[PDB]
């Protein structure tokens, strides 16, 4: 783990971390709006 | 194996950040004598 948290680049920590709120590549990439990917109510949350 | 050139890992003087920016020293390029009794402080070299 403190290796990993250490990292910062693509493999690092925080990014995975950060997949699960901001910034923000939801729904789309690219888009003038955008969310979290955290399907909250959804039929794919355990899923995700 | 006939060679060409000198290995990859020993090529770059100053290693990039994989992500970008900062760059980081290439041991594998060179490392630096920093003896104070012989008061030779200085780098190595590769004299292909």
């Amino acid at each position: 783990l403190q290796s990993l948290e250490d990292d910062t680049s693509i493999n690092g920590f925080e990014h995975i971390a950060a997949f699960h709120g901001q910034p923000n590549w939801c729904p789309s990439p690219d888009a003038e709006k955008k969310f979290a990917c955290c399907a909250h109510g959804m039929a794919v949350f355990p899923h995700w | 194996k006939p060679i060409t050139a000198l290995p990859r890992l020993v090529q770059e003087p100053i290693f990039k950040d994989p992500k970008g920016g900062l760059g980081q020293k290439n041991s594998w390029f060179s490392g630096e004598i920093n003896v104070d009794s012989m008061d030779v402080h200085t780098s190595t070299a590769r004299a292909v």
